[PDB]
């Protein structure tokens, strides 16, 4: 059973050098012709391969990236390393690393190359959010308005992910949507949560929202406006 | 580089059905490309590789074809566990290109947005900041439009949004739009419109108001 | 360039 696991800093600031490590287990990277990839994917995007490693120590890199990236390997520690140098916010993305076969062999000779093609088994991936933004708590603001209405909160620049937001103290949850939040230019978090009811409840509607990690609670009640 | 294109980007099913996606590639890439389906919250998982192998301990309802510039994936009984997004990954010439992948999610019928426009707080004005947020409520298909205007100038830049992900019991996706100007701008003008796109809706639908007006 | 275990 082959088994792969990156780590490294959650978070980085821009011009920052980005160092991710790859520890394996089930194979060796002194084995013939093994390789050790790393692709990553930008929240919502698509998967961009980066760079490979085989046991042989050749490298390869994504030649838009390949002044930045170093990749190396210990192969007493059973470890791949991966170097980003001079980050930028749009290299916040999940970082994974797989594991490539080398050509099937029969008595040490290379018979088949077919399983060469594909990443066969990858790491569950490392989330790395690259920002120069300090611990910050969200500023919370009123979202106020078949036949549904609609009302919410937004929940303004904090740092970092996550926060936890709920209706009435827990109570109201059918019609919620608690959108996942955008990291804005500023390097600040920023998400709405809303829900919609019957245009009669019009009942009453608080937010709950809670930035553990600048312990910020607050309790929005939004109505419909107009006194 | 070498250009691997999926198709279709997205495609609506249901349990039991038969699909079947394509990746085709600028250039040949003899057999060696590799099929994957990664669900959310998780790594991407090997279907098939070497265009045609399955791999092992990969259910048999996977199936692939093809080599040169054009492949193709089959799930012949479609199963819950299904609904996710595919890729496709070329190894035969560096960088080893991955599809822009196909997103496969539960079918069900069309539903136009219900859409919201949300004026900014008194109280976010205060700081200097206006925020202008537009919500289209339970839609589908997943594709949507979202065109900020304000006094008729197409906006452009200045807004973001993002979408939840497929609703478990609708089956219906929801989008939150945020325009976003300095409280001095925002002053400067007074009609501020979302105007929405989607296949269920006859027509765009705009959603507006002019700012200040009491 | 060709992968590595290509022609």
């Amino acid at each position: 059973r082959i088994t792969l696991k990156e780590s490294g800093p959650p978070l980085v600031k821009p011009t920052q050098t980005l160092t991710l490590t790859c520890s394996f287990s089930g194979f060796s990277l002194s084995d013939f012709g093994v390789g050790v990839g790393w692709i990553r994917q930008p929240p919502g995007k698509a998967l961009e391969w980066l760079a490979i490693i085989y046991s042989d120590d050749d490298k390869r890199y994504s030649p838009s990236l390949n002044t930045r990236l170093t990749i190396t390997k210990d192969t007493s520690k059973n470890q791949v390393v991966l170097v980003m140098t001079r980050v930028s916010p749009v290299d916040t993305a999940t970082y994974f690393c797989a594991h490539r076969r080398g050509p099937t062999t029969l008595f040490g000779v290379p018979i088949a190359r077919g399983p060469v093609n594909a990443m066969d088994v990858w790491g569950q991936g490392i989330t790395v959010t690259i920002s120069s933004t300090s611990t910050k708590g969200p500023s919370v603001f009123p979202l106020a308005p078949g036949a549904a209405a609609a009302l919410g909160c937004l929940v303004k620049d904090y740092f970092p992910e996550p926060v936890t937001v709920s209706w009435n103290s827990g109570a109201l949850t059918s019609g919620v949507h608690t959108f996942p939040a955008v990291l804005q230019s500023s390097g600040l978090y920023s998400l709405s949560s809303v829900v919609t009811v019957p245009s009669s409840s019009l009942q009453t509607y608080t937010c709950n929202v809670n930035h553990k990690p600048s312990n910020t609670k607050v309790d929005k009640r939004v109505e419909p406006k107009s006194c | 580089a070498l250009q691997l294109t999926q198709s279709p980007s997205s495609l609506s099913a249901s349990v039991g059905d038969r699909i079947t996606i394509t990746c085709r590639a600028s250039q040949g890439v003899t057999s060696a490309l590799a099929w994957y389906r990664q669900k959310p919250g998780s790594p991407p998982q090997l279907l098939i590789y070497d265009a045609s192998s399955l791999e092992s301990g990969v259910p048999s309802r996977f199936s692939g074809s093809g080599s040169g510039t054009e492949f193709t994936l089959t799930i012949s009984t479609l199963r819950p566990e299904d609904f996710a997004t595919y890729y496709c990954q070329q190894l035969h010439f560096y960088p080893h290109t991955f599809g822009g992948g196909t997103r496969v999610d539960v079918r069900r019928t069309v539903a136009a947005p219900s859409v919201f426009i949300f004026p900014p707080s008194d109280e976010q004005l205060k700081s200097g900041t206006a925020s202008v947020v537009c919500l289209l409520n339970n839609f589908y298909p997943r594709e949507a439009k979202v065109q900020w205007k304000v006094d008729n100038a197409l906006q452009s830049g200045n807004s973001q949004e993002s979408v939840t992900e497929q609703d478990s019991k609708d089956s219906t996706y929801s989008l939150s739009s945020t325009l976003t100007l300095s409280k001095a701008d925002y002053e400067k003008h007074k009609v501020y419109e979302c105007e929405v796109t989607h296949q269920g809706l006859s027509s765009p639908v705009t959603k507006s108001f002019n700012r200040g007006e009491c | 360039e060709n992968d590595k275990w290509a022609s």
